[PDB]
Formats: structure tokens, C-alpha cells, sequence
RNA sequence: AGGGCUACACACGUGCUACAAUGGCGCAUACAAAGAGAAGCGACCUCGCGAGAGCAAGCGGACCUCAUAAAGUGCGUCGUAGUCCGGAUUGGAGUCUGCAACUCGACUCCAUGAAGUCGGAAUCGCUAGUAAUCGUGGAUCAGAAUGCCACGGUGAAUACGU
């Protein structure tokens, strides 16, 4: 009897466990204000929980691995928006309506041959 | 209250050999002993003199190493650093716990030389002053012999790991089993001072196995069949005994009998303390089946 | 206890190798740990396709070396005598560590 | 800057220099090994180092010994 | 760990018992050299072992 | 065998680094991917300010090593000054590789401190994990990258319209 979800983002993936509680969050055995509270993306991790009801009435033990800061935060986001699947379509519908159930498809793609990076072509001279 | 906790100094005087009270018509007996707490020592009651002896033994070791003025850091400072790198040959990595185990192997050796565990504060002081005066420098032999047995482990490891063939791997699996049986977590206090030389003899036999192994599996195959049959006999015999007879000492020497049999098969240039054959292991086992 | 490792370039072929090994092991022994797969050695190449000019005209290749482990638990003489001389696969090689 | 363990010389240049200085300065010694270091036993002597086509003669003073033979022979001729 | 095989011919019956060993064989409490004197009989008693190369892996009480 | 391919009144190409305060510096601190390794990667310990050196495992490698990712964040500071910018250049002295580093390596310690305060005519690339910016690995290779090929971090703006 435990709410569970798994989210993924660019180079990152998150396992989230949720149970009925009174508001605590634990990221990688640390607090959210210690792990995102000093920089950006400290609000994308919480915001679907304020949009959905019962914002205080749950508590959650989450972890994330791989990727950078914002990728980890987005992985947490997608993991939570999945992990509330035990709450049914009655709020899953408005959750997809806000557009949160979709896994983000963007990844950093490959350097090519003859190219300095993704699409930046070296300077064309002399015409 | 004799039974306490948080104890660090033998102020107990003549510690009770047994505890006895009376309730109405009948008496109640018990056996008080010391208990190791990894931070301090306690005193707890027990219902069997042997396990009382083991508990008081352990608590006496902890109390002794606490009352001696820093033999642990004394041996850390005075120990040879090449010997400490020989200790750093440990696959487990930690060396401080190895030195803890070797100092414990000094402590039980000195208590056995002084005549075992005593109940009195006078016997405590008589053993304590001597283990102060002698423990700081008798464990150099234990440390260098653990260094030598770790060099043996080093050589046998560098033989077992690497490019291996399955005709070799038959022998290397049993060599692994012998390695796990002999060397383990705190193996020096596991086997004790009386068997440290014998383990070096065992690793000499392990070394001498490999030259015959690399030239002929088949002779090694037949001799390992002999060792395998007495080994499964050892298992099927020791697993049917009563649980105290699964842990006593007189049933415990038969593994060392099997290892001496291994010496008598593979390395007879080294010898055994007494002539041994499979007939002798079996006459031992149906001799002590009881 | 018997760590059986397979390296190949063909994942199909190394599955027929692992199937043979694990099936003979189950047949004459006990307690296999399945055909453990490991990340492929995915080795990356790129070379020029013109002999003189055209730095930007290249070709890219790779080696996909596939890894497998089996890890037999009981090294019984019966099952190891069966698993020897019978692996016989074409495009793999074997490690039998302890 | 270089090997600390031993400033380099060519072996034949070393033995030529010894057989020159112990017998006294009598003939300008011609050589090819620019890789060699000047030593204090060479002081006052006349060397003829190869620059590719000919040999430039150099006299060896006190402060030569911190430098090598090849610096005193330009091989590229810029007008 | 004793396994059983039986072998019957015209008016004959053989009981054979398997041990892991080194390559010793005893028939009717005598060796096979003091037993069968004909080399093709030696061939037909060795050829099952020689087919599957267990010829010195085991011993067999026959 | 040596020199030359590495020269030099100059012109052009492609890049690297800057001209700084959205930053320079000191302390603390969080998060990646991918690759390599046996004449190889090379822990730990010790020496040196450091390049490295002595000792020396583990690793034919999801184990060990390269390997501390860096931009990011919290503090203190600079204060708009060619200025704590930039580091060219040059002098002394070293570390490694290799028979050997002068022509003609790379790197470290000290000292120096150009030009340069965003660049004309003109001109290039880029439509989303893209541009821009921040580091990491590889091949070649004894030693040699601002080159080439890969890998991830943060992360845009704009597209009316032909």
C-alpha cells in the first residue's frame, strides 16, 4: 500500500514513493530546501502537488539519478504526475488537460561529422 | 546489584562463580558473566557455565584492553610499516580491525599461558600487570606471522586469479573453498595462537598442490576425490549431531584433521604431527560419534 | 561460484551459446542464475572515404561486443565435466572465473 | 629544460675532445653532433660544427658551457 | 552414489557398478589382463568409454 | 649523419583567448553522460609550491584506474579605473617523454605585463534541448591539440509574412 511512480527526463530518471502523510518531502535522504532551495527549479518539483488537491495531506520519499539539475527536477515532476495514478481518471483527466502526464521527448542529440556541434556549421568563406 | 551495565574497570573483587537465590521451597541457580558492548562492558546472568565462561572471557578481553594504557595505539605506532602494508594486502581493506584481532590473539594466548579466566580482583591484577608488561611486544610474532600468511594469500591469489582453464578450475574451486575456510573475518582470533603456524603449513600445502596440478589433473583429480569423499562424510556426520556437539571443540579438530590429510596427500616434505590416512579420519569419526 | 562469461560480436549467436550452457547446466546440475547480460562494448570508429581531399566526407562504424554471465552456484564435478567439451560455439569466447 | 640526470654529449665527440685537450690545442675539431652540450674542458678550443653544407668554426669561452653546440651554427640563411 | 547397469547377451548377464576413479577395472575379482586374452574383447569392453572419452575418468566394478 | 619540411618587408583562410562587474579572485558547496586502459590506465601512502618523483595495489576491466566534471549556488572582495581585465612577449630555474628538445616539444615555479575598452566596406552560422555558453572522453600518438570525432550541463530569442 504505497503510491509509486517513475519519471524520466534528459539523462535523468526518478523513483518516487508517496504515502498519506502531512507534507514532508525527502530527496536522496536530504531536504528539498537543501537540494533545490538555493537555486532554480525548486518550484516545478512542488507545483503539480499544489494544483492537485490534498497538497499537505501526503508525504513523499523521492530519489533521482542521472542528468543535471533541471533534468532531475523534471524527472521528479513526471514521476509525481504519474505516481498519483491511484487517484483515478477524475483528476488524471484534468492533469493531462494541464498537460503534465506526457513524458518529455527532448534529448541532447549528437555532434555530426563536418560540423562543430549540433547544427552550427563552420564559417563559409570566399563564396 | 551485581548485574550492571556501562562498566569499564574491574572493581568487582571476587566476581561470583555462580549466583543462587531461594524462593519458598526451591532454589534458583544462575551464572553471572561479563558482556562485551563494543563501547563498554556489562554483567548479565546466564544459565550454563560454559557460555558463562565464554561471556566472561569476552568481557575480560574488553576490560583488559581498556585497562591497559593504550596497547592498541602503542602497537599502531611501534608496528613495522612494511608489516602494515602486508596487512594492507587484506581484500577487506581495513587494517585497524586486523590489528585489533591480532591483539586479541595475543590476549587469549597470554591468558592461556597464565592459566585461564579467574574470578578474583587479585587474579585480575596478576594477569593485568603481566599483560601490560608483555602484550606490547609478544604480538610482534603474531603480526609478522599474519604478514607471512598474507604473503601466502597473495601468492595463491595471484595464482587463482587470471587466465584459468576448467581442468584447472576443478582444483581452483576447492582451493577457493579452503581459502574461505581458513582466511575470513578475524581469522587470527578465529583459529587462535595455537594454530597460526599450522595455517602457514596449510598454505604451504596449497602452494605445493599447484605444481602437480599444472602438470597432471588426473592424480590431483583422484586425490581430490579422496578429499571430497572424506569432506562429504564430514558434512553428513557433523550435521546429524546434537547442537552442542555441532559446536564443541573435540568435534572441531576434525576439519584440521582433514587439512592435515591434505598436507599428507599433497606436500609430504612438510609433514604432519602424527601419521594420518582416511582410515584414521574414519576411526576418529566413529570414535567420537557421541 | 563458477562465473561463466561469454563475449561475442553477434547477440543472436551468443544467445544460442548461453541457451546451450544454461540448459546443460540445468540438465545435469542445479541453481543457475540465468543468462546475465552486461552493457555492450560499443566501440566507435570513423574514417575518411576520399583518398586525397574532402575532410567532411567520412564513414562511421562500430563494434558491438556482447557480454554474458551465467554464474553456476554448485561446482559439482558432474556438471562441470558436462559443461566442458560441449560449449563448442563458433563466435564466442569464454571466461570461467572463481 | 632537459634531462636533469646528465647533460648530453655524443660519445665520439667526448672522446675527441679529451684526446684534443690532453694533447693540447693543435687543430680545429670538425663535428656533426649539434645535440651535445659544451663542457668546461672545452674552454679555449676551436670547433667546426656542421650546419648542413660546411663547418662553422666556434671558439669556446667560459659562458659557452651553459649552452649546446647547435646554437652557434645557423643553417637557415636569411638575408 | 552407486549407479546400476545391466548387460545381457546369448546366455549371459553382467552387472556393472560405477565409481569416479582413475581408470582401474576389475572383472570377477581379477584384472582384465588375467581375464580376457583376446584383444578384440578388450576392444569391445573399452569402446563405450573410448567413444565418450571417460576412459580414465572413472573406475568400474564389473 | 646533419639541415630543411618549423625561414619572413608582407597578403589571405579557419579557429583559440580576450577587451570584463551577467564578471575577476578566495573559501565552501550540488548535479552528468560517454569513452579508454596490459611495452596500458594506474588507487592509497610519502616528498615538492607544482609540473611530477619514490613506493605500489586493483584492473584485460558494470568491480580497479583515468576521475577532482565545469559552468551552477551561498558568502567576502573588487568597482569602473587599461584598472585584482587580458595575458602576449621576455629572463632565470625546473618536470616528463624519447639516444637525443639548438634549429625544433609539452608542462610547472617565480618575475614581466604588449596590443586590445566589442572592431569599416562587407560577411557567416543558427527554427528547439536548436543558438549561445560550461566542462569530459577518444583516435592519431613515446612525447606531443586552440585541430578532428564523440559525450553531457544550463539554456534562449524570433519566425508577421514572400
Amino acid at each position: 500500500n504505497q503510491y509509486y511512480g517513475t519519471g524520466r527526463r534528459k539523462s535523468s530518471a526518478a523513483r518516487v514513493f508517496i504515502k498519506p502523510g502531512n507534507g514532508k518531502i525527502v530527496i536522496n535522504q536530504r531536504s528539498l530546501e537543501q537540494y533545490f532551495g538555493r537555486e532554480t527549479a525548486r518550484m516545478v518539483v512542488r507545483q503539480p502537488l499544489e494544483l492537485v488537491d490534498m497538497v499537505e495531506k501526503l508525504d513523499l520519499y523521492i530519489t533521482v539519478k542521472g542528468g543535471g539539475i533541471s533534468g532531475q527536477a523534471g524527472a521528479i515532476r513526471h514521476g509525481i504526475t504519474r505516481a498519483l495514478m491511484e487517484y483515478d481518471e477524475s483528476l488524471r483527466s484534468e492533469l493531462r488537460k494541464a498537460g503534465f502526464v506526457t513524458r518529455d521527448a527532448r534529448q541532447v542529440e549528437r555532434k555530426k561529422v563536418g560540423l562543430r556541434k549540433a547544427r552550427r556549421r563552420p564559417q563559409f568563406s570566399k563564396r | 546489584g551485581i548485574e550492571q551495565s556501562g562498566l569499564h574497570i574491574w572493581s568487582f573483587g571476587q566476581l561470583p562463580e555462580s549466583y543462587e537465590q531461594k524462593r519458598g521451597n526451591y532454589k534458583v541457580k544462575a551464572w553471572p558473566a561479563l558482556v562485551d558492548e563494543r563501547d563498554s562492558v556489562a554483567i548479565k546472568l546466564f544459565d550454563n557455565p560454559l557460555e558463562q565462561k565464554q561471556a566472561m572471557w569476552n568481557g575480560l578481553r574488553r576490560l583488559l584492553l581498556l585497562n591497559i594504557p593504550s596497547p592498541i595505539k602503542y602497537l599502531h605506532e611501534k608496528l613495522p610499516n612494511k608489516a602494515k602494508l602486508g596487512l594492507y594486502f587484506n581484500p577487506y581493506g581495513k587494517v585497524l580491525e586486523l590489528i585489533d584481532d591480532c591483539i586479541s590473539c595475543g590476549v587469549d594466548k597470554l591468558i592461556d599461558a597464565n592459566g585461564g579466566p579467574v574470578w578474583t580482583e587479585e587474579g585480575f591484577a596478576a594477569l593485568h600487570e603481566k599483560v601490560r608488561a608483555e602484550l606490547n611486544d609478544t604480538v610482534v610474532d603474531i603480526a609478522k606471522q599474519v604478514e607471512q600468511i598474507l604473503t601466502a594469500v597473495f601468492n595463491i591469489n595471484k595464482r587463482l586469479k587470471g587466465r584459468v582453464d576448467m581442468t584447472m578450475a576443478l582444483g581452483l574451486s576447492d582451493i577457493k573453498a579452503q581459502m574461505g575456510g581458513l582466511v575470513y573475518r578475524g581469522f587470527v582470533t578465529g583459529n587462535g595462537f595455537k594454530r597460526l603456524g599450522d595455517t602457514l603449513r596449510y598454505l604451504q600445502a596449497i602452494e605445493k598442490r599447484l605444481e602437480k596440478l599444472a602438470v597432471d589433473p588426473h592424480r590431483d583429480r583422484a586425490q581430490m576425490l579422496k578429499v571430497e569423499n572424506v569432506q562429504q562424510a564430514w558434512q553428513q556426520w557433523i550435521n546429524k549431531l546434537p547442537p552442542a556437539r555441532r559446536e564443541d571443540e573435540d568435534v572441531k579438530e576434525i576439519r584440521w584433521m582433514i587439512e592435515e590429510l591434505r598436507v599428507s596427500y599433497f606436500a609430504q616434505q612438510l609433514g604432519t604431527p602424527y601419521p594420518i590416512s582416511d582410515k584414521r579420519i574414519l576411526q576418529a569419526m566413529e570414535q567420537i560419534s557421541g | 561460484r563458477i562465473r561463466i562469461r561469454l563475449k561475442a560480436f553477434d547477440h543472436r549467436l551468443i544467445d544460442q551459446a548461453t541457451a546451450e550452457i544454461v540448459e546443460t547446466a540445468k540438465r545435469t546440475g542445479a541453481q543457475v542464475r540465468g543468462p546475465i547480460p552486461l552493457p555492450t562494448r560499443k566501440e566507435r570508429f570513423t574514417v575518411l572515404i576520399s583518398p586525397h581531399v574532402n575532410k567532411d566526407a567520412r564513414d562511421q562504424y562500430e563494434i558491438r561486443t556482447h557480454l554474458r554471465l551465467v554464474d553456476i552456484v554448485e561446482p559439482t564435478e558432474k556438471t562441470v565435466d558436462a559443461l566442458m567439451r560441449l560449449d563448442l560455439a563458433a563466435g564466442v569466447d569464454v571466461q570461467i572465473s572463481l | 629544460r632537459s634531462l636533469k640526470k646528465g647533460p648530453f654529449i655524443d660519445l665520439h665527440l667526448l672522446k675527441k675532445v679529451e684526446k684534443a685537450v690532453e694533447s693540447g690545442d693543435k687543430k680545429p675539431l670538425r663535428t656533426w653532433s649539434r645535440r651535445s652540450t659544451i663542457f668546461p674542458n672545452m674552454i679555449g678550443l676551436t670547433i667546426a660544427v656542421h650546419n648542413g653544407r660546411q663547418h662553422v668554426p666556434v671558439f669556446v669561452t667560459d659562458e659557452m658551457v651553459g649552452h649546446k653546440l647547435g646554437e652557434f651554427a645557423p643553417t637557415r640563411t636569411y638575408r
